[PDB]
């Protein structure tokens, strides 16, 4: 399988607090709801996502799902086309991500 | 940590 | 379950002829069985390593096992620290890791 995806990072620092690590799940948590709502993704990761791809509108374009990051390929185990995903914390953050795409 | 620095080797 | 791991990728385009490949996978063999022996692995990486860790001697840091692409994370999981794991096939090249830590 493989998937067309748009990613958006919200970053916590190394060692984060527990402040911190709430405070960037809700606003990542805001940021999904308003994707569910129909917000656009790309402005979206381009306002507030902390990665490389932020400034087009966090496209990560096609990606096998063996070779995604694991806590990201388990989340959207059930994904369809325009879904949004997480947020899933890692080491660097929170992660949302956005079905673009299927095959 | 290396979550982002992995998926970026396969980004094409 | 946390890792430290070093890194190394042996390019290839998206769709190669069967000589790169071969080529490629030569290469990619040539330096885990250098590293096995003991070679300098950031070495190795600074030398050969076509991702953006190579200058930093391939070194991608600490992460859990969940956070693995999902064609690394079977293989690691019953690795112990110094091993060298590869070539591992993906589709963008051979990758060889280098198990720094466990912890």
């Amino acid at each position: 399988t493989e998937l067309n995806l748009s990613h958006i990072l919200i970053p916590l620092p190394e060692n984060p607090t527990s402040d911190q690590v709430n405070e960037a799940e809700s606003q990542a948590r805001a940021i999904v709801d308003q994707a569910r709502n129909g917000a656009d993704f790309g402005k979206l990761a381009i306002a507030h996502s902390a990665d490389q791809q932020a400034l087009n509108g966090g496209q990560m374009g096609w990606g096998r799902i063996q070779e995604l990051p694991g806590i990201f390929a388990q989340a959207l185990s059930t994904a369809k086309k325009g879904d949004i995903v997480g947020p899933i914390r890692s080491g660097v953050g929170f992660h949302i991500l956005k079905v673009n795409d299927l095959r | 940590n290396f979550t982002l620095k992995f998926w970026d080797i396969f980004r094409k």
